[PDB]
């Protein structure tokens, strides 16, 4: 399973 | 801003005229992903061409395998055709079947 | 031996809103499993290996809801991105990330990755520690800071030591069903007169790590050796060759030399008439 990205860019 | 993509030409087996293969366009290292590939004939477009999907390597570049059955003859030319924003014209590179 | 797993995952914008397209890509040891495209008719992560689909209907939809999610946070980032290089309206932006795990022979994480690039270019990367960031640009400073403030690096430290580890351990459980070694021959092709071409193949093989060397007395000839990057055969397995001008009937002095991990010792051989 893949990440979930926290904060954006 | 862009990378300029690396082309190579060669079939699947060893080539034998006469015998049915896989001719392989293999495009690498471009930027941006978007690109157009085509498979030639004689100086003709082979319209059945499958494209492998949008994928990229670690070093973020990203590559393409373009194939098509052919059965090769002795004096039949095949090229690949590939036009890219990194580059002014469209770039041919022609099958040998000794590389 | 060791095991890894990596998503890859790639959003680019073309001019005429129109929304960003979103590509997710798994891979477990090298070769892709799972695949997440926004272009398609019904978007979903689809299974990319048979033995994949071993996995309910419940993985597939809370898998496609996370790239729903991740599909977001990449259009937001690339709107930011516009801003941070004060780039105007009317371009092309590519926005890639590489996740995942290491794992050694014994199971144990060796390594987390957590990469950012932006325009095909390094933008921030979690480094080794899992704790710091590495940022070249100075707009990417502007991230780094942002980042130190969130608690980021925790929040992928605790994915990539837990999460990553776990299903990667499951995925292996559930993948039972390699190396392929080499098999070389030279070739003889003609040259200008007195000279001749050898070209040392070598096909069938993976994974795709390879070297080919040519001796004479010898003495590794690097110098006006011949070769073309490692290849894709199409059907899994990888082609390479090596190759070097020789003056004619003196062919039998030069050696070719094949090293690969699935071979119990390097193959050394050349033309055989």
């Amino acid at each position: 399973e893949g990440p979930r990205n926290q904060d954006w860019l | 801003i862009q990378k300029t993509p690396q082309i190579q030409v060669y079939s699947r087996h060893p080539p034998e005229n006469g015998k049915p293969n896989i001719l392989n366009c293999y495009v690498t290292q471009f930027h941006p992903p978007h690109i157009e590939i085509q498979m030639l004939k004689n100086g003709k477009k082979i319209p059945k061409v499958e494209m492998s999907d949008m994928s990229f390597s670690k070093d973020w570049s990203f590559y393409i395998l373009a194939h098509t059955e052919f059965t090769p003859t002795e004096t039949d030319t095949y090229a690949c055709r590939v036009k890219h924003d990194s580059m002014a014209e469209p770039k041919t590179v022609y099958w040998d079947r000794d590389m | 031996g060791p095991h890894s797993m990596r998503y890859f995952e790639t959003a680019v914008s073309r001019p005429g809103l129109e929304e960003p397209r979103y590509i997710s890509v798994g891979y477990v040891d090298n070769k892709e499993f799972v695949r997440f495209d926004s272009d398609a008719e019904n978007p979903r992560y689809e299974p990319r290996a048979p033995w994949m689909e071993q996995e309910g209907p419940e993985y597939w939809e809370r898998e496609t809801q996370k790239a729903k999610g991740q599909e977001q946070w990449f259009r937001v980032s690339l709107r930011n991105l516009l801003g941070y290089y004060n780039q105007s309206a009317g371009g092309s932006h590519t926005l890639q990330q590489m996740s995942g795990c290491d794992l050694g022979s014994d199971w144990r994480l060796l390594r987390g990755y957590l990469q950012f690039a932006y325009e095909g270019r390094d933008y921030i990367a979690l480094n080794e520690d899992l704790k710091t960031w590495t940022a070249a640009d100075m707009a990417a400073q502007i991230t780094r800071r942002k980042w130190e403030q969130s608690g980021a690096a925790e929040h992928y430290k605790a994915y990539l030591e837990g999460e990553c580890v776990e299903w990667l351990h499951r995925y292996l459980k559930n993948g039972n069903a390699r190396t392929d070694s080499p098999k070389a021959h030279v070739t003889h092709h003609p040259r200008s007169k007195g000279e001749v071409t050898l070209r040392c193949w070598a096909l069938g093989f993976y994974p795709a790590d390879i070297t080919l060397t040519w001796q004479l007395n010898g003495e590794e000839l690097t110098q006006d050796m011949e070769l073309v990057e490692t290849r894709p055969a199409g059907d899994g397995t990888f082609q390479k060759w090596a190759s070097v001008v020789v003056p004619l009937g003196k062919e039998q002095n030069y050696t070719c030399r094949v090293y690969h991990e699935g071979l119990p010792e390097p193959l050394t051989l050349r033309w055989e008439p």
